[PDB]
């Protein structure tokens, strides 16, 4: 899981 | 005939429209952007999905900002007179209202408004779509128990 | 009164804006199974776009999103969180990718  | 009612858009057209995905993974080493590992996957579940409701797929990869913004010029001067819908997919990196280009930051309604109604005559009265997968701040969600 | 005022349409009319996350917020990616939100639309598309409305398909979107997903990382900042998709009407007619 990342953030963008 | 007999009884009419007007609540659905008409979308017997003979073409669905187009459906212009932007999937932008690589970005210019001097934005300092990361790559968006899996963008790949979702491009290719939204060319298939779109595909099986018979729209027109248009596929883009890493699209500089002056290439998102002819792009998206370019298509809202094409002819949808037989097109019942338009839908844009943006994959990206994001700010609230922004998506970025590999070099740099698009604002979203840079992209829209070529699809007003006083400047895509083809498209007037007719769904345009645009779905964005793209931050839109840096705030995060604790969510609550249920 | 202006009869007259069906022959326009407002120029921001009959679009429909489907973000993946509510105003202010960040948006989760996996890198394996890919964006939480594009992964739910692509799944609730395929098992509903010959069956429900349009909005009715986004708001089963949006409860996937909400219900199915939290983040893990080795990071406290950014671990156990949620997502909310938020979809944003100007349509004027209900949309069904379906005919008769």
């Amino acid at each position: 899981d990342e953030v963008d | 005939s007999g009884i009419s009612l007007d609540n659905s858009y008409k979308m017997d057209y003979p073409e669905m429209g187009l459906c212009i995905i932007i999937n932008n993974k690589n970005f210019h080493k001097s934005t300092g952007m990361t790559s968006r590992s899996g963008t790949d996957v979702d491009a290719a579940n939204l060319r298939e999905t779109f595909r099986n409701l018979k729209y027109e797929v248009r596929n883009k990869n890493d699209l500089t900002r002056e290439e998102i913004v002819e792009l998206m010029r370019d298509v809202s001067k094409e002819d949808h007179s037989k097109r019942s819908s338009f839908v844009c997919v943006l994959l990206s990196h994001g700010e609230e209202g922004i998506i970025f280009g590999t070099n740099g930051p698009v604002d979203l309604k840079k992209i829209t408004n070529f699809f007003r109604g006083d400047r895509c005559r083809s498209l007037v009265g007719k769904p345009k779509l645009f779905i964005i997968q793209a931050c839109r701040g840096t705030e995060l969600d604790c969510g609550i128990e249920t | 009164d202006d009869d007259m005022a069906c022959h326009k349409i407002p120029v921001e009319a009959d679009f429909l804006y489907a973000y993946s996350t509510a105003p202010g917020y960040y948006s989760w990616r996996n890198s394996k199974d890919g964006s939480w939100f594009i992964q739910s639309l692509c799944a609730m598309l395929k098992q509903y776009a010959d069956k429900l409305e349009f909005m009715h398909i986004l708001t089963r979107v949006n409860r996937k999103v909400a219900t199915e997903f939290e983040s893990f990382s080795f990071d406290a900042t950014f671990h156990a969180k949620k997502q909310i998709p938020c979809i944003v009407s100007m349509l004027t007619k209900e949309l069904y990718f379906y005919h008769h």
